[PDB]
This record gives C-alpha cells, structure tokens and sequence, in this order.
C-alpha cells in the first residue's frame, strides 16, 4: 500500500497502484502463482498488442518463449545465475516487468533443479521508480509466505517447478538506503556512472565469486553510461561470467550502439583487440580518464559463438579464452 | 629492588641505512632471549610542532 | 637534585639530601640529612616540585641557627654544601660563608 | 549571532563547502558569536523575521546556550505574526527551527552533555593536574574557581576528575551558619588521614542555602586560618579556548548532521526540536519542553527549593554527584563493617597499559579499605604472581597521586593464569584472597574466563571475581566503554592536528596508523573527529579498485585546494597486503609523483599522558561497581553457621553426607554468576556472567556496530559526494 | 483474589478477606514486610488482649520473644529447618498467624544467615481451611514479587536480617492436589491419620536428607490422631529430628497429653522404655494393630535435657543417643 | 572433614598387637576431589607421605 | 639483512648482492645420479606393494 502513495509522489499513473489491489494469487489452485501475476498483468495493462508487435517487428520471433526454444529441458533448467542488465526503452514498463516474470517462469519448469539466483538491475530515472511495484510483484509470484522488507532479496519458489529462487533488486533507492546506513533522509542526486561503479563496490565487499550463466542485455535508457556493449565489455574484464555464459540481447531498435555490440561479440580477435584499443584512442580524455570504461574495457580474447537470431533478438554464447 | 622508571633508545633515522629503528629493535628481541622485550616508536617527520 | 647525585656519586663521593631545606639543615639528624644512591633519584626528570622538600626556617635567619647548621653538617660529615633556591635563599647561604 | 540576523544584509553571507575546511580542530565560532540583546525586544525580532523572508530563508539552526535557545523557542512561537505592508508570506508561512546546544554550563535539559562542555572540563583538569604535578609540601592548599554561571555538573565533574575535598555547587549549597566550620573538618580529616595536596573547587555560580554567593577569596581564608597556605587559581576565559576534545569533535558533528536531516525531516506537525543526546543515542528533543525544563532549574534555586533542582537533574549529575559523596566521606568510617565481614581483595592488572589504569585501582582501594579490608595488589600480572610472587598490600597513603598518573604503578602485561594455575592457585590460597579485580583488556576477559573455568579443579578460585575492561581497543565483549579509550582518541585527535599543520617544502598526504587491535572502532572513531579522507579497517574490503577509489578522491580533492593538509586512517590491524607503508607507498607514485606521502605511528604514545575526565569519572563509577559486587555480602561466607576455618576457606562443607556450599547453602558448590564482566551499556552498569560472553566471543579478539561514524565521516568528507557524483 | 470466594464457601467469616483486601506492604519503608504484616494482623483482629492474656496465663511468659529468649544471636539464626506441627486451639486463628510470623522474625535477625526452611502443617479441618490465607499472608510478609502458585513453596527475604526463606504449608487440600494429579475434582475425604502416614510418604519419596532443628509442638484439633507426644514418638522413630534438635511446646490450656508429654521427655531411660510397651500392650489391639502408633512406637534410648519453662511453655533439645 | 590428627610417642601405644585401622581405612579416591587434597596438603605442609 | 650488513663493512668496502636461484633449484633434467636411483627404488616400491 505504502508503494501506491511512494508510486503517485513519484509521478506514476494510478494504474500501478490501482493494479496492486486487484492483484492477488490463488494459492490451492493447480495454476503456478507467476502465471497467475503474470497473466493478470497482460489483461489490467493489455499487453496483447505490443507483445505480439515486439514478436512482429522481430521477425516474428517467439518472445513469449525465446528461452524455451532454443535450449532443451536440461540446458533452461542449469542456469542457475541470471543477471537482467535492465529494462528495454522500446517497452512499456507493464512489459518489460511481465518479460523478467516470463524469463523467471521459463528457467523453472523443472522439479528436478538447483535454486535460482536472478537479479534486476533498473539502472536510470525512468525505470528506477517501479523498483518496489515490481517488488511486490515478485513476492507474489513466488509466494514469499515460506518465511515485504525494504530492501532485500525475496526468496520463495517458482514455475512450473516450484524451483527456489531468490530474487535480487538492484536499484538506487537501495543504493542510497546502504550508503546512508538506512537513515530515513535518502533524499540525494546519485548519477547512473555512481550507481554503476557501487553495483560493483557491493560485489566485490559482499564478497560473491558465483558466475552469471545467463546476461539479459537490452536498450536502457541513459545510453551514455548504460551503454549495451560498454556493459558486456565491464563484465568480460571482472570475469564475472561463466566460461559458457549465453548472452541474450533483445529489443526492437537498430542502432549503432546495436551494430558496435554485433560487430564486437561476433568479431575476429584482431577486430575485438582494434575495437578495444581505438575506442580508448578516441574516447579517453584526462578528465574522462577515471570513468569505469577506462579501467574495466573488455577483452578481445574472449571467444563467443552465434546460437540464436530472429531479426534484434539473438544468443551468443562465450566459446573460449585465447591464452 | 629499584624503581621501575623504563628504558629508551634514541635513533636518528640517518645514524645507520641498514641498523634501522626496526631492525635495531629486532636485534634486541633476539638477544634478549626472553628475559625483556624491545618495541619501536616511529612518531614520523610530524615533529616540527 | 638527580643531577648532583648523580655527578657527585661518578666523582666518587657520597651525596646527602637535606630535606626541607634551611630547616633540615638546622635541625639535622638522619630524619632530614639522608645519604641518597644513583637509583633513588630514578625518573626524576619528569617529577615536578621537589622530592627533597623546602621549608622556611626561621632559626637560620639569626646566628643561633646559622651555628645550630654549622655542628649538623661537621657531624654528618659533609665537606661541601650545594644550595638550589632563590634570591634571599642564596643571600641567607651567602650570609652564612662570611659567618 | 542574533544582531547579524537582526541587521541582516552583508551580514547573511553564504558557505562553501570550502569555507569549513579544518574547522573540528579549531573553536571558538568562524561564523562569530554576540550576546542576546536586541532580539530581546519584539521590534527586533520583528527585523530579523523580515531579513529572513527578503533574502529567502527558510530555515534557521540556532547553535547556543541556555539564553540563545529561550530566544529561538520565543522566535517560534512570535513567527505566526507577520505584519503585511506577497507570495513571500505563504512561502515563508511556516519556521523551521532546530537548536544545537553549545554550552560550556552543561545546564539544559533532555541532554546528558551540551556541545563545549567536556572540552571546558578538560581545560580545568588541565590546570588542576598542574597544581597536582609538584612534590607535596607540610601545609599548602589550593582554590579553583572554575566558570559555568548555572550548572553545577562542571564543579561535580572537576571534583571527580580532581579528587577534589570539597566542592561548591548551586544545586546543593551550605548553610550560610557552618560551611566554614564543615569545610574545616572535611579537610582536616583527609589532612589527617595523609592528605597534604588540600583543593577546593568553586563554581561560577557558587551559593550558600540562603542564596549568599561564595567566592574563592571567602574559601581561601577558610583554609588559611587553618593553617594552609592558600593559592586561588581562578580559570577565566581559558574554560572556552581550544580546540574541541574527542567527545565534543564527535558530539558536535554528529548533531550537526543530525540538524541539518531535522531541518529537511520538518512539516508544520512535527515541532521544532533541539537535537540532544541520551544513551549515547542522538534524539531530537522539543524545543518548547527543554526550554521550559531549564527554566524550572533556575526557578528552583531562585526559590531556595535546591531539592527541586538537584532532583530535576539527571541520573548522569545524580549518580556523580552520589560518588563525589560516597569517596569523601570514605574516612568517615561510617563504611567499615564487623571483623568477621573483613575480606582480603586482590587487584590486578592484565593487558598492555592505559592511563585509566591507577585512577581506576585508586578508587578501589580507597572503597575497599573504607569498609576495613584488605587491598592485595598482584604486581606484574600472573607472571609476576607466578615467577615472584608479587603480591604487595595497598594503605591510604600508597593511593596517593595515583587519580593523575598514567600506566600502572603496580605493573600491567598480557601473561594468563594459564602458564601456571597450580602456582596461581597456590598463591591464592596463601594470601586467603576473598575477591579479584582484573582491570585489563582482552587477556583480562580472558584470565576471568580461565580462573572461572578453574573452579572445579581449584577450590580457592570459586570466590567473586570480575573484570574491570581497560583498553584503547574497545575489543572486551560485555561493556560498549573500556577505560583508557576516550584518552587515546584526546592523544590521537591532538596528534592528527600536529599532522595536518606538517602538511601544510616538505609533506601533503599522511597515513596515520592507529593501533586498535582486530577491531576498526579507533579508527573509525578517529577518522570521524580528524576529517580524514579515507579510513582503512579489517570491516572494509581493501583492494586495487578501493584504493584507486581512495586515490581518485585524494585527487579530486587536491584539484579544488588553495589551510590545507590531508589524512588518511589506517587501522594497523586492516591488511597484510595494503599496510600503512604500501598505501603510503601507492599515495607517493599517484598523479605521476603530484603530492608527497608520509606514514605517520604515533603507535605506543596512544596510552597518554594522563586520563581524560571521562576515562577519571568513569574509572571511578565502575572501580565502586566492582567492589560493591565482588564484597558483597551475598557472595560471602554466611557467619552464623557450625563452619570449620577451613570450610570458610573452600567456601563449602560436608552436612549430612550432602556437600554444601558455606554461602549459598545450595547443594550446587560453584556459582557462575560470580564470575562477572563490569561494563557500560547506554548509561547504565552491566554485571555480565564469562561463561555466556564466552560463547558468544570471536577468536578475532571479538556483532558490534558502529556504522554511523564512517557514514558521518564520508558524507563530511568528500566521499559520500565522489561516491554519488 | 480467589480466596476471599473460597473462604465464603468454606463458611469462614468476612474478616479475613476483608483483611487481605487491605493488606499492603511497600518495601520502601525501613520496617520489613514481615513487621508489617504482623502489625496490620495485630491491629484488623485486635489480637493485643489476646496476646497479653496468652503470655499472662503462662506465668507471664515472653510469648513475643521464646527463640530471642532462650537463645542468643548466633543460637537462634543457625536453627534453619522448622517443623511447626499444626496449631493451637487455644489461639484465635489471626493469633497463630502471628505466632507462625513472630516465629520466623526471631529466626531472621542476623543477614550472616545461611537460609531458612519453615515448615507448617496444618493437620484438621479447623485450620486446613484457613492454609491459602496463610499463604497469600507469609507470601506478602517474604514479599515473592522476585521470580502465586495454588501449590508449592514460598520463597523470599524475610526480616531484619533480610534472610531468604523457603516456607511450606504442608495441609490436606495439597495431599489431595498430588493425589490426584492436579486434576480439578478434589471433593473427597481425607483422614487425619491418612493424613499424616501421606506427609511421610511425601518426604520418603522426596529423599529429603535434610534435620529438623527446631520442631513446633501444641494442642492441636483430633487429640486422638494430632497428639503432641504421638507425633514425636513417630519423628524420633524415623531419624527425621537433628541430633541436638529443640522441641518447644506450647499451650494456654493443660491436658493429660502434656503430663504424658512431659514424662515421657523427662522420662529416665528405663521409664521411656516401659511406657512404649506398656503403650503397646494396653493399646495395640489386631484391629488397630497397622496403625502408624504401632509402627514408629518411638525411641527410648534418646536424651532430652529441659532447657526452659513458664507455665506449660517448654523447650527441650535432644542431649544424647544411647546406642 | 579435613581429618588430620597428630601422632606422638604416646599415641602409638598397644599397636603392635593390634588389627585394623585406628585412623580409619577406606578405598576412597584422591580422585573424588583433587583440589580439596591439594588444599589440605597445602594447608598442613606436607613433605612426604605414606 | 645479511647482504646489507656486507655492503656497508668497511664504510662501504665491496658491493654486495642477493642471488634467489628459489624454485630454479628443482632442475630442467634429472641428473645421473636421481634417474639411476629413482629406477632403483621404483622398482623396490613395486616389489613391496605388489
């Protein structure tokens, strides 16, 4: 409830908040409750069009089931460590929350799985705001009546599975909260580089040396900082993936930044090491010098291999490490 | 039987390169075989006051 | 103080501290004049005041304590007298050279 | 103050973030100070309302005393009115008002300490301990008039702090009839009992019952025709000179950020508040009670209703005024108690040394023999016990002095009962000991949890036993104080400033290493009152993407400069890789050579001098909670009882076949609850059993936070502004 | 609270709840609860005619002080097992209310005290009714807000000497609570004689190795099951008494049980010894014959030396066993 | 009990003749509680035993 | 330390210096001397065990 005032102070429609009191799970029933939130989602907000468009404009690709398709039962069910690096610019916020909840249903169709770690990154202004809309939705879901919090992870289990999760939302709101030891007055600018940079600060002093095995990538908004391949290259230099981590990158809008990233996880090695060392040529300035970018810039001996591609959506996973 | 009062070594840092403070001092421990102990006092070039 | 037994013990001499000063020096006896070792006046660098003592004596301002004075120091034996004090307390020691 | 806000024009001038550089180490006020004057006249107040909405101010942060916060509260409730001649008044419609108390006095009320207060009481222990540092003379005595206009706390804590014989204070005055005469036999009896350092204290606003002022004159010739030769010392202006001490540099900005969240925290239903501070808890107090709290005080005196007023103050003034009472009528002999109830109290001293230490054992020896037992003291630690056994008796003339040296006088180390129990156990029993104080550190906890374990094997040990926590770690688990602390950050604050005024052709950056053991609180606690950029501890990760982050801050910094100098706190215990002499070395090479490192160990210099006053109040408060623990007579051997001198001894016998214990008459021979860690939780004394501290104990030489004061410190340094762009 | 409806059932008169109604005691006065208690008793049943009448009908004895009497300091706050062994009918019941108190201030003057243990039975139906009165009364005068029960000892600091006591009120309607075993009905009869035989199984069962110091006689109700002599005959037959433990007597009244009592005591060795057995013949009968009389017939081979008297107020202390 | 009792020239009269223990025997532990020995011991200043 | 002390005898006499050959120690080749024994004693562990 207390989300619903946080929400209209925030300048989000009512809808939000009027959502999250129709929005309730049946529990008994033989429905799993993320598909119970989930198609409760596509009915309040109607998002039958812009679904079936994002697939359309995709070249009909199955959006509803990217996952499901391309791995068999196995290969889904092992990814045990998924990072969402975002929420695309071309979606509405209803659809991009329902694709995190979707992407969650798809990896725990299994009885017969190791627990599910899943983090949320809502990197710039727009999305940011929604952190504890989707809380709530998220707690729902899995049905954290096992035993919400202001911050924190909301573990319970999931799909089709009953597959325990564990889901991880990283924002600004949390970030303020820890730097102030939760003082009551979070009320601080906090620039998308900062937040980058303590996303990190929290890795390495949290201490975690567990490795992503699926990268959700998308277009965020703030492309100066969240940058699609400028993300992919920080991750490859702090070997944070699994040495066969798939990464995912969907959207609708072709660009440059999409073309560079294409161009750079599909390239030779000689490219990827050019790429690499022209862009620090071009771009490092000595007041620019100190940025993420400068420090943690990628590595062209990295191997990747394509796997999927419907016309914007495609799989590459990583195929070896040239040493 | 007498008063216990302390004991102090002075060295200025440029009396010797290689008997530093520190290696003076451990010298001094490993000589002493038990019977007293021997810890430095590096206040620094803070001084000047 | 720490200074003249020290000094004094090295030269190879026994070193007394008169307690209470002019008093001690009248009045005399083992109670105020006390042989004082090397190890007895330990730390003394950083004590303030005077671990011996002053006292204004009043006999000593007149001849019949400048002699009562005199007999203490050739009955403890003490050859040399070393007076740390003031402008009158000087004067008095000064008084008591000529006398 | 309030004549700038009156004639505000050029006198309302805006801060930078800049401007405050250096300020935790200065004092008196930059911004300046005036007296209450014109904005006691309505038409004044009038004017600087005006000058508030004119120049858009919408909040106002009154930092003052008693008089300065009476003016702020009369502002609030008088702004409602404003006369109209605009958007200007709904704008401004609605003060935002807090108030920070700095006041040397100690006098207003819902605080347990004003901001200046402990600083004002340092520079009369300053003074006061020079007075003490001479060698005693036959008849000499000594007067202290010390400032504070309406408070007594002052006068109470130096009394403390001093070991004051009398003390002058307006919420418990004489009788204008004999406080000559009982002033006389007060410290005649202290004279008598060997006593020959006779000081009086008297406060600014010193009284006799029927409202007569005392000064230090009247008191001189008290003692003078007592045949004392008599020396006032009278403290001036030099009670509000200085840079603040440790508690104050904390104390201040604390509150002070806490102000500036009030003001942003504020909405017309939430009244104005003065930020005050309780349990060591920082609380948001209203303006409106504490104002009017503080007056009912000076009502009281005015009215000759002194009950009143000393009941209107504090525990905090109550339980030290009841200990000034308690250790001067020790001579008295009221506190002795019957032959058989006479015990044999051992006092010891486990751990690296603290100045805290003589003051501490001064007070117990003092209590214990007030009663008519015996003090033991175990020279050197159990390795002096076992090798030599050291033990040496305690009297009232071998406590003398004791309230202002540092170390120990007996001797301190870190040796455990374990390198000999059997020896340990010997001794105890030759020297029949009945209680055992270990004022100590973490080897002093330990030692506690040893002999306490030993029980079962060894009989003699099952007598009350506890640990007093002295160290400048903070690392004993059962207390959130241990003695020695408060001085070492005094050393360590002074220490930095001497730094930073090196720094400003020879040095920039400094890494200061603070010895605090496995535990970051020191440095963390330093870092927030010397302004440090950075503060290294084992809590925080340290790593080549941390310390280019340090780095880049340092740069950041220095690329902004034009009084100048910068520290860094390392804890010496944080990284066996980046040590103080790696991150000094790093420092150096950064910025292709830009500024020049130093590393900097005060190190060993970290016990001080001489205690602070919250290291002598506090020694005192908990040295008299140890002996009223460990000689109580619930613990002891019951004496109308058919028991064997032996049996008293083993503090059990055999009745009936059935083993008993000689004191509680229980089956069950051993107690844990006599095994008793002595501590400080919030305000309050806290009596906690090893065996369950035991367990809860880390073998890092122990859950504890301490959070805020590396919160605090980074948002006032640059950090938490680098950290968030 | 309950009492005062208990009393009103057990026909008992208003006074006593009206009593505990106004019974108040702040340990924050100088007098001990104890003396407060005895005060507000001495005052609500004006007990001072009573007490005066007591003393002066037992050549005017110190009835307010026996034990501070005959004892000195030391000699009375050794004493720490009392045995009072029922009431006396001579007294009002608030008057033995006071006694029972009077009692345990003298045994608590000194806090160089090792801990008392007070027993008190309560043996017939005159008094057994009046046990939770007593209770809630020695509960107030120890003062047990440290850590009631409707069963089970009374632990607190009592007197002066602020000493910790134990109290037990050993009576029928708790016989009939661990018979049972704490079941709700207990509306069945219990004999005097029944009585007592399950007193002894209490403390055979307890294994309560612990001697009878002190131990209370009087002129109780049931003269034919509560004699004074039989109930000492039974102590001395169990080895339950000290060896040098101290038998005060008490009584307004003069019976054939306090000749017997008396002869018996101050009997000679070979007098003892015919007594049992003339007791025997002239008494057993087969009918009778497992009466506890018939079992625990006493010991003759025991010493008393009489240590005080005043007109039927007597105090005798075992001096020796002859074995 | 702490049962100690010194022996004379005097005490030890009749023992020659005479079976048993006339101090007592038992075959209790040291076991049952050193530290109470080891006070005792102490206490007496033992310097041998038998 | 060893080498320091070296360097500054004679008021700076010979220039002295550390050599660390360390994990070099272990060799590019066994000698002679070890693949004779080590075919000596593998062939003795062989009887043993089997």
């Amino acid at each position: 409830d207390s989300i619903i005032r946080d929400l209209e102070r925030e300048n989000v429609g009512p809808e939000f908040g009027e959502f999250l009191n129709t929005l309730q799970t049946d529990l008994n029933s033989e429905k799993p409750p993320i598909e119970q939130v989930k198609s409760q989602l596509e009915t309040h907000f109607n998002l039958a069009h812009e679904t079936q468009e994002f697939s359309r404009k995709n070249d009909n690709a199955p959006v509803d089931k990217l996952l499901t398709n391309y791995y068999n039962n196995y290969e889904v069910n092992v990814l045990e460590f998924v990072l969402q690096m975002g929420f695309s610019r071309d979606l509405s916020i209803p659809l991009n929350v329902w694709f995190v909840l979707d992407m969650i249903s798809q990896l725990s169709t299994s009885k017969q799985d190791l627990p599910l770690d899943y983090y949320l990154v809502l990197n710039n202004s727009q999305t940011g705001k929604y952190s504890d809309f989707v809380r709530y939705l998220i707690y729902e879901a899995v049905g954290a009546e096992i035993h919400l919090a202001n911050r924190g992870p909301i573990r319970g289990n999931v799909g089709a599975g009953d597959r325990k999760i564990t889901f991880h939302l990283l924002c600004k709101k949390t970030a303020r909260m820890i730097l102030v030891g939760d003082d009551r007055e979070t009320d601080f600018e906090m620039s998308d580089r900062s937040f980058v940079t303590l996303l990190l600060d929290y890795y390495q002093r949290v201490g975690t040396t567990k490795k992503i095995d699926l990268l959700l990538l998308t277009n965020n908004f703030d492309t100066n900082m969240n940058n699609k391949l400028q993300q992919l290259k920080i991750l490859e230099s702090l070997n944070m993936l699994k040495s066969n981590c798939y990464v995912l990158d969907y959207q609708i809008t072709v660009d440059q930044v999409t073309a560079n990233f294409n161009s750079y996880v599909e390239g030779i090695p000689a490219f990827r090491r050019h790429e690499i060392a022209n862009f620090l040529k071009k771009r490092k300035t000595p007041k620019n010098a100190d940025e993420l970018i400068f420090k943690y810039v990628g590595r062209w001996n990295i191997c990747y291999q394509k796997k999927f591609h419907q016309g914007n959506i495609s799989i590459h996973q990583i195929s070896g490490y040239l040493d | 039987g007498k008063t216990k009062s302390g004991r102090l070594i002075l060295k200025s840092e440029n009396a010797s390169k290689v008997l530093t403070t520190e290696v003076i001092s451990t010298i001094i421990d490993d000589e002493a075989s038990g019977r007293f102990d021997s810890k430095t006092a590096i206040p620094g070039h803070v001084q000047q006051g | 103080v720490r200074a003249v037994v020290r000094a004094g013990i090295y030269k190879g001499c026994k070193v007394f501290c008169i307690h209470e000063g002019y008093e001690g020096l009248v009045r005399g006896g083992e109670k105020y004049i006390k042989e004082t070792q090397w190890h007895d006046v330990r730390g003394w660098l950083v004590e303030g005041g005077t671990n011996i003592g002053t006292a204004r004596c009043k006999e000593f301002r007149e001849r019949s304590g400048r002699l009562k004075a005199c007999k203490n120091m050739i009955d403890m034996g003490i050859d040399a007298l070393i007076v740390c004090g003031g402008d009158g307390s000087l004067t008095g020691a000064d008084r008591f050279r000529s006398e | 103050g309030y004549t700038g806000l009156v004639k505000g024009g050029d006198m309302l001038k805006e801060l930078q973030w800049q401007d405050v550089r250096g300020l935790l180490s200065i004092g008196g006020t930059i911004i300046g100070t005036a007296r209450c004057k014109e904005f006691r006249e309505r038409w004044g107040r009038l004017q600087a309302c005006y000058n508030m909405v004119s120049n858009g101010i919408d909040a106002l942060v009154v930092c003052g005393g008693d008089g300065s916060l009476t003016g702020a509260d009369l502002f609030r409730k008088e702004w409602p009115e404003l006369i109209k001649e605009k958007e200007q008044y709904e704008t401004h419609r609605n003060l935002t008002i807090v108030g920070l108390v700095g006041s040397i006095d100690n006098d207003m009320c819902g605080t347990d300490s004003t901001i200046g207060a402990y600083s004002s009481l340092e520079r009369i222990i300053e003074l006061v301990d020079y007075i003490d540092a001479t060698a005693a003379s036959h008849s000499r005595a000594f007067v202290v008039e010390v400032m504070g206009r309406h408070c007594g706390w002052l006068g109470l804590m130096s009394g403390i702090a001093t070991g004051a014989d009398y003390i002058f204070i307006p919420e418990r005055p004489p009788s204008e009839s004999n406080w000559k005469d009982d002033l006389k036999k007060v410290c005649l009896r202290h004279r008598e009992k060997g006593r020959r350092k006779t000081t009086v204290i008297v406060a600014e606003g010193a009284i006799d019952d029927q409202l007569n002022p005392i000064t230090s004159e009247e008191v001189k010739d008290v003692l003078v025709e007592i045949g004392l030769d008599t020396r006032i010392t009278r403290l001036g202006h030099v009670q509000r000179g200085g840079a603040p001490c440790a508690f104050d540099r904390f104390l201040a900005t604390v509150q002070g950020v806490d102000a500036v969240r009030a003001v942003l925290e504020s909405t017309p239903a939430i009244p104005s508040p003065v930020i005050s501070i309780l349990e060591n808890k920082i609380v948001r107090q209203p303006l409106v009670e504490s104002v009017a709290q503080t007056k009912t005080v000076s009502a009281a005196i005015e009215a000759k209703d002194f009950d009143k007023a000393l009941q209107l103050r504090d525990q905090e003034f109550a339980t030290s005024y009841e200990n000034f009472l308690s250790v001067s009528k020790y001579d008295d002999g009221s506190y002795l108690v019957p032959e058989s109830s006479r015990l044999n109290i051992a006092i010891i001293h486990v751990g690296a040394p603290t100045s805290a230490l003589n003051p501490a054992t001064r007070v117990a020896t003092l209590n214990s023999l007030a009663k008519g037992h015996r003090v033991f003291a175990i020279r050197n630690g159990f390795a002096g016990l076992i090798r030599h056994g050291a033990v040496r008796e305690l009297n009232w003339i071998d406590v003398e002095d004791w309230h202002n040296t540092g170390g120990s006088e007996i001797g301190t180390n870190r040796s455990l009962p374990s390198d000999d129990m059997g020896t340990v156990a010997y001794y105890f029993q030759q020297y029949k000991f009945d209680g055992l104080i270990i004022i100590g550190g973490f080897e002093a906890f330990t030692a506690l949890y040893e002999l306490d374990a030993a029980r079962a094997q060894y009989p003699i040990f099952n007598i009350p036993m506890c640990c007093l926590p002295a160290t400048v770690s903070n690392n004993v688990p059962g207390t959130e104080y241990s003695l020695g602390s408060d001085t070492c950050l005094n050393t360590l604050s002074g220490y930095c400033d001497a730094v930073k005024q090196s720094a400003s052709s020879r040095r920039r950056t400094f890494v200061v290493e603070v010895q605090g053991g496995y535990s970051g609180y020191l440095a963390s606690y330093a870092g927030l009152i010397t302004g440090a950029l950075a503060v290294y501890t084992p809590e925080n990760p340290i790593n080549l993407q941390t310390v280019q982050e340090d780095i880049e801050l340092l740069t950041r910094t220095y690329e902004e400069d034009d009084r100048s100098g910068k520290i860094f706190i390392h804890n010496e215990k944080a990284s066996k890789v980046y040590t103080t002499d790696l991150i000094a070395a790093i420092i150096g090479e950064a910025g292709k050579g830009r500024f020049e490192s130093r590393t900097a160990v005060p190190g060993h210099v970290q016990q001080g001098k001489s205690p602070s006053s919250i290291d002598r109040v506090n020694a005192c408060r908990l040295a008299i909670k140890c002996c009223n623990f460990i000689e109580d007579a619930n613990f002891q051997v019951k004496h109308n009882a058919n028991l064997s001198a032996d049996e008293r001894h083993l503090r059990f016998f055999y009745d009936d076949g059935v083993k008993t214990s000689a004191v509680s008459g229980k089956s069950s021979v051993i107690d844990d609850n006599t095994s008793v860690v002595i501590g400080i939780q919030g305000s309050e004394v806290t009596f906690t059993p090893v065996k369950q501290l035991w367990e809860n104990e880390t073998h890092h030489k122990w859950n504890v936070h301490w959070e805020q004061l590396n919160i605090v410190s980074d948002l006032l340094s640059g950090r938490l502004s680098i950290r968030t762009t």
